[PDB]
């Protein structure tokens, strides 16, 4: 299988250029018609109304340019894509790492005998400013949850950008803890959940603390966890 | 022309055995291919149709077509085969992708494992009432949000958006945030969060108090 | 053909419903589980999966 | 062979069961009144009267019908094949062909067209049944009109087909006093009865000495009629009348002759010949067959030919490369009465 | 799946002859004898279960009959089946026996109870397997030809052939009730029971405890074990639970048919000698052997006889040839030679005699 | 299914007797035609002429009835055995590790099942007492192989019984190691060797050692190793 | 009677692909069970043939037969899947077991390993002529050891100590060692080990010294 | 199944007998491999393994 690569994720503002990149390797020194497919947050695969296969002309589908302007490039193993003067709704994951998309009905045709896919990459067209979660619920309060049967855990709110750094008493708690990640909220900000869900006779015995940081900003917090089943909460 | 259409709009199976996804259009001629997306992750190739097979991986998943219709099957689907499935044929004036048929691994049955959590506690400048309701763990998604706050049935006066699936469990979440004005952290001594769900036809709830 | 069902749900022909062991957890399970969908070709794998009861030491 | 299926009979205490009619291949059911059946520990019904038993049954194909079955066919006409040895350029070669005047075969650059056979005859009637190695001329009954206890008691369009017609006259009977059984009267299988009452296969009974086989079905080696055979021979194969030996001054003796049907005549022909060479021999009188097709001729010498006839005075001409000689002697009859070769 | 004998269990059923010429309830009740196999092997279906123990282990030494309400162990080395002399059993699994067995008008199957009583069931069953080929041979020879036949293949490999199962009916038992001080008592020995009465109380129903029903005598009450957590075959000669035919399952039944060759003897060579237009044959049948012959001409004049003892035959051989096939041998061919005691070349009374022996049809016309 | 567990390897004097054992589950519930193969170095394999069904009687036949005598046993959920009067010819590796056979010639036939295998056992027919390993290269001096262009090796000999915990740096070095199973001599005492295949310059630096270690005699061996075909030894 | 005659005496392959083994008999009419064994391991079930299929080891196999012939196909030899392979079908009537076929995957063909090494320096009482040579990687399987000893030829008291395949290198071994008297190599210098492999009609050899 | 050959040797087709990227290393390989060898039913997979080699630049 052809090996595929992209440029890392981005944060952007409307009315400017984004210079995304892709690289394809092992054979494919001229691109095997790889194509800049794109998926908007959580939707079904409504795709790139822009770029179809390219390596000689910047061919798009019958939709974009009309709202927002896009193009792509044909360098050896190396398929740049430029999307420019964009708007918030152009926030998506972009999957350049794709097969030949054979253009039935106008020009020429493509192979079957090898698979090719890969990872996606994100551009975050967004209104927010660099801000950790720690200053909101986590710094002033104790962390607490009430379930009594098995629903026990912690929460994190309104950090930007990604990613979260999250931890618990002596690190070993992460082997029993389950963690439930974010996506960009409509306000331009992220929210994260993490839980220690076990029946009370197999949970009530220990003592618990939780630790969070936002590595774009280093706003660290460490705090007392008060689950309702433990006697530290009685 | 056409637009591809996939025959199952929902499916749900235990670990093991078999699936048979299906897609249709009034023509074929140039290969459609079937692609699997795991939640939060990029697609990958499973199949080619129209006349001849291709694959990226050993033959647990395989597929074929007849006349207008094209299919994808999975054998012993016990693994991470919670996914949404698509296909495309690329060319000329529009033809596009299929809609996304989704199939899942049938978790053990349980009621909504929902949560509630304390806000910015001591300070009362503005916005510090902001507790959150989260949907968690339950399936399938016949569901909607509900609230029991200000001692009544609440809707409106909240900051709202979805959040990712419960990784070591099964299903989707959200961060419904009660953006009440200022003193509302301590006006009303009870908060309770709720689910409305057209399979359960009834509420399920959790609640907390300050220090528990 | 297309797959069989449990009549509780359109669950596929042979798979474990929540656990192995079936008849060895309640012997009147055959009463519910094997009445009619044995007329669909895939249900002979349900007789494999149920009666080869598969508790922890039965292994591959 | 059919099977009959009889589910455990429904017994209704204190009242009457009823028949629900269904499409199964020869479905029959009946309700018997005033039964009082016993299980091993006591009577099944509460009361000793008013009870009923619904007995039901239907026929099916057996699980044996996949492997034990007899198959009724219609036969139309023969796609006759033939296999022929030919001695060409003084050596044997085999030509395998279709005996219908089609299919020209080329071997050693001669081209052979064989048939059409001068008789349409075949040992098969238009209606056939076959069973394993054996095949029978048989006017079998219509589909869907077969009869109880005769061949075609049960009929199906192909071995796996679900469209079973069956006509076994399965009639249910009243249970004996005190017992839970289901008695029935039915015509026992007309397939099994045909496997016993079967008669002799075409392999043993067929005219014209023909053999018979069944995978696929053939009649073989029928001694019926005659066969045109036609050869197109390349000009390279023939040797010129000046290249072949010129035999002359030749004469015949017939040392011994018995009209034995096995080449029992022998004749010695003296000759002078102009050169060494291979030389064709032929019998110019139809009533005498010589064995030798060709011989070698050289110098001034003699040649020996062996021959077969029914004549009691074998007077005949032999042609030995474009050159003629006359043979004449009395033939004695054989002693042996009968023989195994034709 | 062979493990299905965990869920399903044996049963008592009616038998027409339990040894002494009387019909009785029997664990050895015989459900169906089937003889589709052309080698003459029998597949026999019986209400025992064999090759399995009471604890559901697949003990190859055991079978598990039915002592009143429950399975009980017995020994596979004492199972028998016979039809005139004893048969040899050639495969045995659950409800199914294979037997190879001598000709007979009747079939009986039997075993030994854990109490060391011996039980059997006897059914009328006309067993006389069809002959393969052209000789009524009795046992396979250590020299002969091979012909196509069929056998119940000895592999239990439970595939293609399958039988229903159902829940049992109620099991009536007159010991479940007794007369005491002018009441009924019902006694319920650790099994769920159903009961009914004609008495001055609407007491009828279901119970898992013992019970007292007031004022009535024991015959005013009827009771049976009613719940059965073990499945059973839906045989005729055991009553249905309800008219729906419900609480179903299935079992794959062992020993499928297979196409297979069987050896058959070739009758020993006839002693043959020849006459004018005749073959004379002296034949040595070891067992009933078929002789067939046909003319090889336009009308075959086909004839046959089954020969049972030493015999001499004189077959007229026509000019068209004769083909004689003796038992399972390849056919003999015969054709007449033009032999005569007369001669041509002799005096006229020789030459007319010569042509009269060769052409008796033509000579009497032309002279 | 039929799941089996035997005892490990054992030592017996010539003419002695051995109650070989095999507890069973995987379903089964009681004894169920559990069966054998037993093997030695050579040209084939052998069915043991005491075991096929095991519990109608012991499976003696036209052969094996003679100079050695055995019993197969009817134990609860177990296939016990005893092999008796055993001699040098009975020294083998045994596998009481088949589920049912189907032994055609008896009046009966078996299932096909899941048919999975058990695990083996061994009897070492021998006279010797426990004896220590340190001979030939082992005791007083350094070890130095003069051949093998990318590797080096040891010997262990005349020890009894097994096991021996033989490895480089007492088992802390394994990175290119091979060890060869111990073979029984006519004295009943073992012979063995072990090696390391580390690149010649990477052996050409550190301290390197191989240790013999033997619990029955209570003995251990240690001295420095340096081979000819290596970079620290020019 | 009959004897289960496996056709290939050894079949050598490549680490990723497929092959077919075959066994011949005049009859069987019962299931024929196929086994794999590695040295130092118990046997294990591949498949049933001659009757009808069941499969043990995870599904990368097939089997089939007709007339006299019963057969097994292997696949996906990506790991070091060297083994001996067998077929078998039980007792009661005298017929026994197959002869076994060794199967292996491609190796870079090269000279043997030759671990030539004399005894320890101080304890001459142990028999200092008792030199070691473990051998490995001679290819294919048909080899013995020979010696040059005290400038002469030798083979007596050579404890060859023959041994299994190298644990990551799928090729044979023998732990050879002479058992010889006290001083001897303390007197006579000229000595060597010879890898007498019959497939070369001649040995690969190494010669050595007391201090080097 | 059935398999390929080269000179003195018989071997499975779907990886080369020479080291991978074998056509890039030794392009005259066909001039040893394919005199009469074109008849092999495995040649299609020998070709795919030889040219579309999945070379060390690619990944799976």
């Amino acid at each position: 299988e052809v090996q595929l690569v992209q440029s890392g994720a981005e944060v952007k503002k409307p009315g400017s250029s984004v210079k995304v990149s892709c690289k394809a390797f092992g054979g494919t020194f001229s691109s095997y018609a790889i194509t800049w497919v794109r998926q908007a947050p959580g939707q079904g695969l409504e795709w790139m109304g822009g770029i179809i296969p390219i390596l000689g002309t910047t061919d798009y589908a019958q939709k974009f340019q009309g709202r927002v302007t896009i193009t792509a490039d044909k360098s050896t193993s190396t398929a740049y894509m430029e999307l420019s003067s964009l708007r918030s709704e152009d926030t998506a994951v972009y999957y350049c790492a794709r097969d030949p998309p054979t253009h039935g009905g106008d020009f020429n045709y493509y192979y079957y005998g090898v698979a090719v896919w890969g990872q996606g990459t994100t551009v975050t067209v967004s209104s927010a400013s660099t801000k950790g979660p720690s200053v909101f619920p986590l710094a002033p309060s104790s962390k607490s949850t009430s379930g009594g049967t098995a629903a026990l855990g912690c929460l994190v709110k309104d950090y930007f950008p990604e990613p979260v750094t999250v931890s618990w008493n002596s690190g070993a708690l992460t082997s029993g803890v389950h963690t439930f990640p974010a996506v960009l909220q409509s306000s331009g900000l992220y929210s994260l959940s993490s839980v220690v869900t076990v029946p009370s006779s197999s949970l009530g015995t220990q003592t618990y603390i939780c630790n969070v940081n936002h590595k774009p900003s280093n706003t660290k917090v460490d705090k007392k966890v008060e689950p309702k089943s433990c006697d530290k909460t009685h | 022309e056409i637009v591809l259409t996939q025959s199952p709009g929902t499916l749900s199976l235990s670990p093991g055995e078999r699936a048979t996804l299906s897609c249709r259009a009034s023509q074929s001629n140039n290969y459609l291919a079937w692609y699997q997306q795991k939640p939060g992750q990029a697609p990958r190739l499973l199949i080619y149709g129209a006349s001849i097979r291709a694959t990226g991986i050993p033959d647990r998943f395989s597929g074929s077509g007849s006349g207008t219709d094209f299919t994808l099957t999975i054998s012993r689907l016990a693994p991470e085969d919670f996914a949404v499935y698509y296909c495309q044929q690329y060319g000329s004036s529009p033809l596009t992708f299929g809609p996304g048929t989704k199939v899942d691994i049938k978790r053990t049955v349980a009621a909504p494992s929902v949560f509630i959590f304390p806000p910015s506690d001591e300070q009362l400048k503005s916005g510090t009432a902001s507790v959150v309701c989260l949907l968690n763990n339950f399936y399938p998604r016949e569901a909607k949000v509900q609230w029991k706050v200000d001692n009544a049935l609440q809707s409106g006066n909240s900051q709202e958006s979805v959040t990712e699936q419960d990784s070591k469990d099964s299903t989707y979440s959200l961060s419904s945030t009660l953006t009440l004005s200022k003193a509302d952290y301590e006006k009303h001594k009870v908060y309770a969060c709720e689910v409305t769900h057209q399979g359960l036809s009834s509420p399920v709830t959790k609640s907390f108090n300050r220090g528990e | 053909p297309v797959m069989c069902l449990l009549a509780n749900t359109t669950f596929p022909c042979s798979q474990p419903p929540c656990t192995p062991c079936c008849y060895e957890k309640e012997p009147e399970e055959t009463l519910r589980m094997l009445e009619d969908n044995v007329m669909r070709p895939g249900y002979y794998q349900l007789l494999q999966a149920s009666l080869t009861c598969s508790p922890h030491r039965q292994r591959r | 062979e059919y099977k009959t299926v009889i589910p455990s009979p429904y017994v209704k205490c204190c009242g009457t069961a009823e028949c629900k009619d269904k499409s199964l291949p020869d479905y029959s059911c009946k309700v018997f009144t005033g039964v009082y059946p016993f299980m091993w520990g006591g009577a099944y019904c509460f009361c000793d009267t008013e009870n009923t038993q619904l007995s039901e049954a239907h026929v099916e194909k057996s699980e044996s019908c996949k492997t034990e079955f007899a198959s009724a066919y219609r036969a139309h006409t023969a796609s006759a094949s033939a296999k022929l040895r030919v001695l060409y350029q003084g050596n044997n070669v085999t030509v395998s062909a279709y005996a219908n005047g089609d299919h020209a075969v080329t071997v050693k650059d001669a081209k052979f067209i064989v048939g059409p056979m001068s008789s349409a005859w075949t040992p098969f009637d238009n209606k056939i049944v076959v069973y394993k190695g054996d095949v029978y001329n048989m006017d079998y009954p219509p589909f869907g009109a077969g009869r109880p206890g005769q061949f075609g008691d049960i009929q199906s369009r192909t071995p796996e087909s679900e469209d079973v017609y069956a006509n076994t006259q399965l009639v249910l009977q009243r249970p004996s006093a005190g017992t839970v059984h289901v008695p029935y009267s039915q015509a026992p299988s007309g397939f099994k009865y045909w496997l016993k009452e079967r008669g002799a296969s075409l392999q043993h009974t067929a005219p014209f000495g023909c053999q018979i086989a069944t995978n696929p079905v053939r009649a073989m080696n029928c001694a019926v009629g005659n066969m045109p055979i036609s050869i197109d021979i390349p000009d390279a194969a023939f040797t010129r009348v000046v290249d072949a030996p010129s035999l002359t001054d030749m004469s015949c003796e017939v040392p011994a002759c018995t009209h034995s049907s096995d080449f029992g005549g022998v004749a010695i022909i003296k000759y002078a010949a102009s050169k060494k060479g291979k030389c064709a021999v032929h019998s110019m009188t139809n009533a005498v067959t010589i064995r030798e097709a060709e011989i070698e001729v050289e110098g001034n010498s003699q040649l020996q030919i062996s021959f077969s006839t029914a004549l009691a005075s074998a007077e005949f001409r032999v042609q030995v490369c474009s050159t003629q000689v006359h043979c004449a002697a009395e033939c004695h009859p054989p002693k042996d009465h009968i023989v195994n070769y034709p | 799946n062979f493990n299905v004998y965990k869920a399903i269990r044996p049963y008592l059923a009616h038998c027409p002859d339990c040894g002494e010429g009387h019909s009785c309830h029997s664990p050895v009740a015989l459900e169906r004898i089937r003889n589709e196999a052309t080698d003459g092997t029998l597949k026999i279906q019986v209400s025992l279960q064999i090759g399995i123990k009471t604890d559901d282990s697949h003990d190859w030494t055991k079978l598990r009959y039915m002592d009143n309400h429950m399975p009980a162990d017995a020994e596979r080395a004492r199972l028998f089946v016979r039809t005139s002399a004893p048969c040899t059993i050639t495969g045995t699994m659950g409800h199914f026996i294979l037997a190879r067995c001598p000709k007979g008008e009747t079939l009986t199957v039997g075993f030994t109870d854990g109490r060391k009583i011996s039980h059997s069931c006897t059914h009328p069953f006309h067993h006389d397997p069809p002959v393969i080929g052209r000789e009524k041979f009795h046992s396979r020879p250590q020299h002969g030809r091979e012909l196509p036949c069929s056998t119940y293949a000895q592999s239990t490999a439970a595939t293609a052939e399958e039988i229903e199962v159902h829940m049992p009916p109620d099991t009536p038992d007159r010991t479940l009730m007794s007369q005491q001080s002018g009441n009924v008592k019902i006694t319920v020995n650790s099994q769920t029971v159903r009961y009914k009465c004609n008495c001055g109380d609407s007491n009828e129903g279901l119970t898992t405890t013992d019970k007292v029903i007031n004022n009535c005598k024991v015959d005013q009450c009827h009771a049976a074990v009613t719940n059965h957590k073990k499945w059973q075959y839906n045989s005729p000669l055991v009553p249905r639970n309800a008219e729906l035919g419900d609480r179903k399952g299935k079992v794959h039944i062992p020993f499928p048919l297979a196409n297979v060759t069987c050896r058959v003897p070739k009758a020993r060579n006839p002693t043959v000698t020849y006459g004018k237009n005749q073959v004379i044959m002296l034949l040595y049948p070891d067992h009933p052997t078929l002789l067939s012959y046909r003319n090889m001409g336009e009308e075959p004049n086909y004839q046959e006889e089954w020969v049972t003892h030493k015999k001499e035959i004189r077959l007229t051989v026509p000019t068209e040839g004769l083909e004689v096939t003796w038992g399972n041998n390849e056919p003999y061919k015969y054709w007449p030679q033009l032999s005569t005691n007369g001669t041509a070349h002799g005096h006229p009374h020789e030459i007319i005699l010569y042509y009269y022996e060769l052409y008796p049809t033509m000579t009497v016309v032309v002279v």
